RNA sequence: AGGACCGAACCGACUAAUGUUGAAAAAUUAGCGGAUGACUUGUGGCUGGGGGUGAAAGGCCAAUCAAACCGGGAGAUAGCU
RNA sequence: GCUCGCCGGAAGACCAAGGGUUCCUGUCCAACGUUAAUCGGGGCAGGGUGAGUCGACCCCUAAGGCGAGGCCGAAAGGCGUAGUCGAUGGGAAACAGGUUAAUAUUCCUGUACUUGGUGUUACUGCGAAGGGGGGACGGAGAAGGCUAUGUUGGCCGGGCGACGGUUGUCCCGGUUUAAGCGUGUAGGCUGGUUUUCCAGGCAAAUCCGGAAAAUCAAGGCUGAGGCGUGAUGACGAGGCACUACGGUGCUGAAGCAACAAAUGCCCUGCUUCCAGGAAAAGCCUCUAAGCAUCAGGUAACAUCAAAUCGUACCCCAAACCGACACAGGUGGUCAGGUAGAGAAUACCAAGGCGCUUGAGAGAACUCGGGUGAAGGAACUAGGCAAAAUGGUGCCGUAACUUCGGGAGAAGGCACGCUGAUAUGUAGGUGAGGUCCCUCGCGGAUGGAGCUGAAAUCAGUCGAAGAUACCAGCUGGCUGCAACUGUUUAUUAAAAACACAGCACUGUGCAAACACGAAAGUGGACGUAUACGGUGUGACGCCUGCCCGGUGCCGGAAGGUUAAUU
RNA sequence: AAUUCCUUGUCGGGUAAGUUCCGACCUGCACGAAUGGCGUAAUGAUGGCCAGGCUGUCUCCACCCGAGACUCAGUGAAAUU
């Protein structure tokens, strides 16, 4: 649920916080943890590659299975966990035969729910199926790009995507950004929606929230100098000149797509 | 005050240490270039 | 519960005086700000000069920074002293 | 040697880092020491550092480094796999007393403990570069149970007072004892046991995970402290023989109880929150290939081994970093008494110091302070500086407001000591006794003893009772920025930067983008509720008109237009 | 007006006296709506202004306690020329 927090000191007074009474109030599956070390968006060079980047809470990486290649073996949902590193929630998932995994939650996932995997699954929320059997106009998540490579698509805390219709090899995907992009009818896909859409409803509140997640502050660009700029400083506010970013490129409306091997596989961009 | 200098033994073998200067082919000048001008220190290892 | 309150340690450096061949190549004394946090600190590691890093002052990068230091081109050139 | 003064959350004590003999003894005083010097961290000589248990080494790994082949690159070289290094982290074991001029958990005495090798005896499924478990982990908060430790009483030894009193409810000192072993308590967590089956754990598995039955309710694990033992010992205030008045043999009393109490321990617990909180080995199990009247495994006993290096001394400082015996800087551990909320502050204990020129004088002027007639900001760019306010309880408290605030608004009253209520109350603690019980570190009852606020009434001293140190000046209007934060180390802390929020724009993943001749890496083990860039800058009401110019995004007819031919 | 040259604009408030400050006026030299406009509780070692208290800030300095200054003994610099 969605509270807001009471105004008993500044910091507080703005800040909405999204609680989830379903969530697991304990600790993680161990056999499926992993260490996970911030980097600081430095590359193997050392140099900042990626800015605002650095410090946050410490975070140790779930392995999510994005594949679901488990077929004909159904699993039961034994409870949903909080993921630092995703902003959707996940749930462990117990097979018939024993084996634990952490899937992505969907939207109307609870403990004791049933989910299946393989050609032959139901057509019911958390179940994969190839999309060549997922009826045309049904809602999916976790979409794969490619048979077999784990889902890639659709993955956000309350994403989707809707199968918009199937020319012989291939399904055409409508995705949340508005494009439609074509597939192979082989990838697989998860019924249902991402079970975290009031993630987006949360409001940090304060500067230092920001810091928790891991990003660190923006300097703007028109206020440091000609040197380090190309919107340079001047005597007050002047900036007279296109919008760009570093490094001089204009980014208020230019496009920067070059990839040239696909293309094939769009037939809208967006908007 | 707090000064530039604050040894560590550590660091400074690991910075300008025998092993340090053979460990780059830039390094191993240093050391011929010492060689040369007959310095009886080569580097700080002690 | 809180980038909550008062206030030591700890971290800062707003005012004044002194000092200015100083006790000190930036400190002392009396006050002053934060003091569970975007906090602070030990050890080790990484980023190298038209480059790094920068909550952005052209700041910082060994008391040196609108392009560090050391060696070399080099006895640069100097219609100027 | 006797006084005086200073620090005492250090200006005491013990370490790391760093230094490298500054340590101890003898000796010397040229130079060094801001003076003298018989003295010294100075010169010279000699002597000092003793470990199976402390640390390193060693085993394990983090960030990261290197990196066989490999990929890439004019060369140099870059990146990286298998691997191998890398603590600031994980991993076996020793305590008390005594002792040296200088070392000790290292030597000595006493009493322990750990991991290995080998041997004998008995019983035996052993086996990994594999599987599983474990190791293994956040912030905040709340108590409860304890100890370190302190206070008082009791006990033991001593004392009877330089000046009135002091044989008593008087004064001084002591009242200390470890690891280990045994007990398994306050308290924390988890339902046990047995049988059958299984698309899971790269193969296997009796192990882990999963499923289905039956049977019992008591099983197990972890766990401070206490108690017993260790200890007929050691230590012990003070005696008695030696006694070069430097110090040794021997002997040596009491050695209990109550209360208070941690920031330390139970606690890697419990509760709760979102920002969701290392790895690997040792360790415990599981089997595979293999080996089975063997080898190995378990247990008992015996025996042997535990090497090597560090260990002096300083370590908030005269020994480290600052050229100095320099008002500087420097991480961790220990944490006594009275008052106090306190690690503030004042005075003290243990302990350590008076800071390496002094002696006089008592001018101007400068510095650091005390007080002040009358006036009270007339000073000045400006209340700069100074003065002033200052505590606890109770009463009371405005506009405005985002309903939290504003607020400790403002303002007012009371504070000492003595007695009584009450020979010390409410409360806390809790012995003896009685009873019960699965006869235990148990439960109930019981209230001795100890500890002990706060309040009321009455009395009483002073000019003054939050008397010292310590310890908010307050209120009114207004600009700017929402706020906490950040910044020119060394003249600028701000209205500048960040900021949550908002918007535009790019980005379908081998993403955009960035670092790289490249490989590759970051973005991200993320996937449009995501990520990059740009502007604005909480919140509230809002964000109007203009696309000619420049830029960006589309367009398809025509014109012009490179290499090439 | 952090923006207004003329300028100490004009009027009112506050003062015995107000180029500052506060409230209006609009003749905006040369405000203006995300290089955002106008408001805004709270916050600020932030800018301006006014009060109560307070005082050696001052009228106007006086005395006193310490460290120097001064004298004696020892040691023994510096810039400049």
């Amino acid at each position: 649920a969605v509270v807001k927090c009471k105004p008993t000191s500044p910091g507080r007074r703005h800040v909405v916080k999204v609680v989830n009474p379903e969530l697991h109030k304990g600790k993680p599956f161990a056999p499926l943890l992993e260490k996970n070390s911030k980097s600081g968006g430095r590359n193997n060079n050392g140099r900042i590659t990626t800015r605002h980047i650095g410090g946050g809470h410490k975070q140790a990486y779930r392995i999510v299975d994005f594949k679901r290649n488990k077929d004909g073996i159904p699993a039961v949902v034994e409870r949903l966990e909080y993921d630092p590193n995703r902003s959707a929630n996940i749930a462990l998932v117990l097979y018939k035969d024993g084996e634990r995994r952490y899937i992505l939650a969907p939207k109307g996932l609870k403990a004791g729910d049933q989910i299946q995997s393989g050609v032959d699954a139901a057509i019911k929320p958390g179940n994969t199926l190839p999309m060549r059997n997922i009826p045309v106009g049904s809602t999916v998540h976790n979409v794969e790009m490619k048979p077999g490579k784990g889902g890639q698509l659709a993955r956000s805390a309350g994403t989707y995507v809707q199968i918009v219709a199937r020319d012989g090899a291939y399904v055409t995907l409508r995705l949340r950004s508005g494009e439609m992009r074509k597939v192979e009818a082989d990838c697989r896909a998860t019924l249902g929606e991402v079970g975290n859409a009031e993630h987006m409803l949360r409001v940090l509140g304060k500067a230092g929230a920001a810091r928790w997640r891991g990003v660190r502050p923006t300097v703007r660009g028109t206020a440091m100098n000609p040197v380090d700029h190309p919107h340079g400083g001047g005597e007050g506010r002047n900036f007279g000149k296109h919008p760009v970013t570093p490094w001089g490129v204009q980014t208020k409306g230019k496009k920067t797509r070059s990839n040239k091997r696909t293309d094939k596989f769009i037939v809208r961009r967006r908007s | 005050m707090k000064r530039t200098f604050q040894p560590s033994v550590l660091k400074r073998n690991r910075s300008h240490g025998f092993r340090a200067r053979m460990a780059t082919k830039n390094g191993r000048q240093v050391l011929a270039r010492r060689r040369a001008k007959g310095r009886a220190r080569l580097t700080v290892s002690k």
